[PDB]
């Protein structure tokens, strides 16, 4: 069904910067798609769990700028531990495939 | 024809008539006298 | 193999007594002369209750199985003769591809024919006979059995030679209780037109004439 | 003639019904697939659920609760499921709901007792008790008394699922979501449905008995088995057959 | 509420097959449905398969069927996975992730991770 | 758009679609009637399927019914 | 008069006898099931 | 519902698949554009 | 539905009509130029009560 990707491959920026990040896809994902981080190695965790709904208990440092497919999670105020590794992924249809990934750094 | 009328009008009694059930000495055991009084009139309405 | 039912398989339907009168009821019957599955082993179905009759010399068979699968993780029971008693069991047995566990409930109770029917909860009747290759006369099954056990059934399976297999269906039956309250003759309802006639007019002799039985539509 | 005397006779069950073992239960299956304990060859006390004042909702069809006593029943299958709150009245025989065509339809005419009290005191939880949950998606709704426990996967449109959630593709049954703090219309609440047997009258489950002697040759009223009438009992010539 | 915590690492041979499991902390697998993917090191992170400990129901990828299988017990709220053929490329990291199947008519929202398992060959 | 008897009863129809104009005709029904000997005498029966054309159900047109089992006999008694 | 007689009884299907409509297909369509038989029990009680 | 081009289909106490045989005589319609990432504010019982 | 754009006051400043501090024009533009993000972008929407 779905292919992935996700752009661009890596950014630079400093703490308190504002940052841009897109997914894309073979198709209409009807905003059925979650955003996760992680440092390498470490569990991940969920920052946005729609095209734009931020979890409960994650601050306000990040939004979803997207609709319908191949979407966008901004970095709200850049945070250190925003170094981490970013990852888009769709739950439109299984499997719930996640994208390449990006890198930010400090 | 007296016999097959006498044992229609007796098989009549057998019948629900749409009461919850078609032998009077349940509906008076398992129901209050307000609930009682709305099956009996249906028995009554249909027996008469 | 195949054989006729003739009149065969009729039980008492509840657990009243009458008296010389025929009583219309409609129940699950084997249906008068049907094709009774004819053997002399494998799993068959159980497609709402069966009539199960055989002969044997040394007691051959000795029980039953039924259930959804007869295997494991899904409900079945058992019906054993021990000699010195009547053995059932309801379990997740996983059984053999011929035999002769962690159960839920338990009950403990070719000269000659033994009859058998079972129907869902659970109800067992029975009857014996001496026979001299199904026998045309007629005889009602009394009950044994009627265990509130609750199994799901589509398939059973017999326990040991020569036994009959016939499934009952929904029918209306008239039956003849004589002066002692034995039924000692029944009429199926929907065999042929002249036991719908008899039904109708609830009698074993018609005389002669024309009866509207029926509504075509 | 009037009768002379009174006569009841039940019985040698002098053994109670389990009853608290359907109130009394650390656990009930939830909605989706709810318990049923088959009561047989035993005597209940009705008024002690009358007597306690716990429930919420008391509610008889084709029964009152107080001349209870005064029948007996082939059986009874004690029903047992936990709810939400404010939908109990799904439940009454008929009434529809997503509760009534998904969970637990009760049959057009019924001859029960439903009986209902608020549990969150015993079984809200702070992780919101995913452990109980209810259907809200089938391919039709179920007829009376039926159960069905599957869990694959609905659609809602033309989108194959495969037997794997997602965007038209839905697992059939979510939770309640019962944290301690929630309105009383969304506080978890036990549930219990009584539903009665009054066929050919072998009545193996009761109320107290208190039974009476007999009397023969002179006008009585009667109950055998809560079978029951006005007549002139006597010895007879009928040969029963012996489960007659 | 809940915490997932998962077995230690394995060091392996090529064509094998492998263990590893992940239980609940600080709470229990009340329904959820748990899942099973790999982290390539710095790829796409890789979904194996969905299970439900309630039901015991379970799916995977075609990239991983039959090469993998997964089982669970609510009775100690604990998944298990084994994987077969070893080392065609399948040195990784794989974490266990729930997510809240009988929530919401949404799904895979992974918002809880295990502690990650290294399967790898030297 | 349609029509009705003399008592009421609808007995005709436009099609919508193709304005053309049917006839409403019920389904055929009527009693089945079993004509028998005395039983004494024998267990064999004819049945009569009144007021119907025997396609829908030996075998007799009356004009009464279809009568089957019964064979039409010329010489009258 | 057995003209008149059969159509008078045929006329009196057209009649609802205070149920919401004499058309019972309607009744079965607008109405849910345990409703449904109280406005019938009143087209068979005047109909019978 | 089966167009290609249509985004977002929320329906508020409706389905589109029970609306083609679905009659109403009174729900009115409104056409205008939006930046598409708070096109959310169009829902009921929100903020923006 | 309002089509009034006369100007609205956002503090003791008066306006008199005319914009200036606290004295604010009532609509704001999206701004739709084509080098936009996906969700930055103008999309077609339609709604029925
Ligand atoms: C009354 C009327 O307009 N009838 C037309 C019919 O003539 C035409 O053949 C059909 C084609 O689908 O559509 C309808
Ligand atoms: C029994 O089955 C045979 C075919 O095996 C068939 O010819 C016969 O008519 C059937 N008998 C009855 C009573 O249906
Ligand atoms: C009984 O078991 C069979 C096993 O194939 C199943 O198909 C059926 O749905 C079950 N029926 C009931 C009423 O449980
Ligand atoms: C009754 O049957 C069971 C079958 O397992 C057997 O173990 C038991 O010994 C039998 N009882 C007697 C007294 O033979
Ligand atoms: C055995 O019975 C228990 C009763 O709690 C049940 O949990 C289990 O699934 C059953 N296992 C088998 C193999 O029948
Ligand atoms: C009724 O039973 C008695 C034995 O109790 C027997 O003598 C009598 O012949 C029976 N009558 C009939 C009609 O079977
Ligand atoms: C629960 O158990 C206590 C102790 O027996 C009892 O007093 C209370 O009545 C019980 N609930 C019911 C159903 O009676
Ligand atoms: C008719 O049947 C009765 C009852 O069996 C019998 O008494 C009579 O002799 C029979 N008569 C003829 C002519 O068959
Ligand atoms: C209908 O009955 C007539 C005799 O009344 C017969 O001639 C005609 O062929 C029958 N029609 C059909 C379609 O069989
Ligand atoms: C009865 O009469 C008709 C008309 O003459 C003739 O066609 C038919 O063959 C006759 N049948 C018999 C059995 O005599």
């Amino acid at each position: 069904d779905i292919q992935m990707t996700q752009s661009p491959s890596s950014l630079s920026a400093s703490v308190g910067d504002r940052v841009t990040i897109t997914c894309r896809a073979s198709q209409s994902i009807s905003n059925y798609l979650n955003w996760y981080q992680q440092k390498p190695g470490k569990a991940p965790k969920l920052l946005i769990y729609a095209a734009s709904s931020l979890q409960s208990g994650v601050p306000s440092r990040f939004s979803g700028s997207g609709s319908g497919t191949d979407f966008t999670l901004t970095i709200s105020s850049l945070q250190p531990e925003d170094f981490a590794t970013y990852y888009c992924q769709q739950s439109y249809s299984p499997p719930p495939t996640f994208g390449q990934g990006t890198k930010l750094e400090i | 024809q007296n016999a097959q009328a006498l044992n229609t009008l007796v098989k009549q009694l057998s019948s629900n008539f749409g009461a919850i059930s078609s032998v009077l000495n349940d509906i008076l055991s398992r129901l209050d006298p307000p609930e009682a009084e709305v099956q009996i009139d249906r028995l009554i309405t249909g027996r008469l | 193999a195949y054989t006729n039912s003739f009149t065969r398989g009729v039980y008492y339907p509840d657990k009243v007594f009458r008296s010389s009168v025929l009583h219309s009821t409609q129940d699950l019957f084997l249906p008068f002369f049907s094709n009774v599955t004819w053997f002399h082993n494998p799993v068959l179905p159980f497609n709402d209750g069966v009539y199960f009759a055989s002969t044997e010399k040394s007691n051959i068979i000795r029980g039953w199985i039924f259930g959804t699968t007869l295997d494991s993780k899904t409900q079945s029971l058992l019906i054993v003769n021990n000699a010195t008693n009547v053995v059932i069991k309801v379990c997740e047995f996983q059984f053999c591809n011929d035999p002769f566990n962690n159960c839920t409930f338990e009950y403990v109770s070719f000269k000659n024919l033994r009859e058998f029917v079972f129907k869902n909860y659970f109800k067992i009747y029975s009857k014996h006979t001496p026979i001299n290759d199904l026998p045309q006369g007629f005889s009602a099954l009394e009950p044994l059995v009627d265990l509130p056990i609750g199994i799901n059934i589509t398939r059973f399976q017999t326990l040991l030679a020569a036994y009959y297999v016939g499934y009952l269906q929904p029918r209306t039956f008239l039956l003849k209780y004589n002066e002692n309250g034995t039924i000692t003759d029944a009429v199926d309802c929907a065999l042929d037109p002249l036991s719908e006639t008899k039904c109708t007019l609830k009698s074993f002799t018609v005389e002669k004439g024309i009866y509207q039985t029926s509504n075509f539509r | 003639v009037q009768p002379t005397e009174s006569i009841v006779r039940f019985p040698n069950i002098t053994n109670l019904c389990p009853f608290g073992e359907v109130f009394n239960a650390t656990r009930f299956a939830s909605v989706y697939a709810w318990n049923r304990k088959r009561i047989s060859n035993c005597v209940a006390d009705y008024s002690v659920l009358y007597n306690s004042a716990s429930f919420s909702t008391f509610k008889c069809y084709g029964v009152s609760p107080t001349k209870l006593n005064d029948l007996c029943f082939t059986n009874v299958y004690a029903d047992s499921f936990v709810i939400r709150g404010d939908e109990v009245r799904q439940i009454a025989p008929g009434q529809t709901g997503k509760i009534a065509d998904y969970n637990y339809k009760l049959p057009d005419d019924f001859t029960g007792c439903v009986i209902a009290w608020n549990s969150n005191n015993l079984d809200s939880k702070v992780g919101g008790n995913y452990n109980y949950l209810y259907r809200l998606f089938r391919k039709s709704n179920l007829k009376p008394f039926e159960r069905d426990i599957s869990t694959e996967i609905y659609q809602a449109g033309s989108t194959p699922c495969n037997g794997v959630e997602g965007f038209n593709c839905y697992f059939p049954l979510q939770s309640y979501g019962f944290q301690p703090t929630n309105g009383v219309g969304y506080q978890p609440y036990r549930v219990v449905v009584l539903s009665f047997e009054l066929l050919h009258a072998p009545a193996t489950v009761c109320g107290p008995k208190k039974s009476t002697n007999l009397v023969k040759n002179k006008c009585v009223n009667f109950n055998f088995n809560g079978l029951t009438g006005t007549g002139v009992l006597t010895e007879s010539n009928k040969k029963f057959l012996p489960f007659q | 509420q809940v915490q997932l915590v998962q077995s230690g690492a394995e060091v392996k041979k090529p064509g094998s097959s492998v263990k590893v499991s992940c239980k609940a902390s600080g709470g229990t697998f009340s329904s959820y449905a748990i899942s099973w993917v790999r982290q390539a090191p710095g790829q796409g992170l890789e979904w194996m398969g969905r299970i439900i400990p309630m039901f015991g129901i379970a799916n995977y990828a075609q990239k991983f069927q039959g090469r993998v299988t997964i089982t669970a017990d609510k009775s100690t709220s604990t998944a298990y996975l084994e994987l077969s053929s070893l080392r065609s490329e399948d040195t990784a990291v794989y974490y266990c992730a729930r997510y809240m199947v009988t929530r919401d008519q949404y799904y895979y929202d992974m918002d809880v991770w295990g502690q990650g398992t290294t399967v790898t060959v030297s | 758009q349609f029509g009705r008897d003399i008592a009421d009863t609808t007995d005709a129809v436009r099609d919508p679609q193709t304005l053309e104009i049917l006839d409403i005709t019920p389904c055929s029904f009527g009693g089945v009637s079993v004509i028998t000997p005395g039983t004494n005498t024998s267990n064999e029966v004819a049945v009569l399927y009144q007021d119907v054309n025997c396609t829908e159900v030996n075998v007799f047109q009356t004009r009464a019914g279809c009568l089957i089992g019964a064979e039409h006999v010329n010489n009258s008694y």
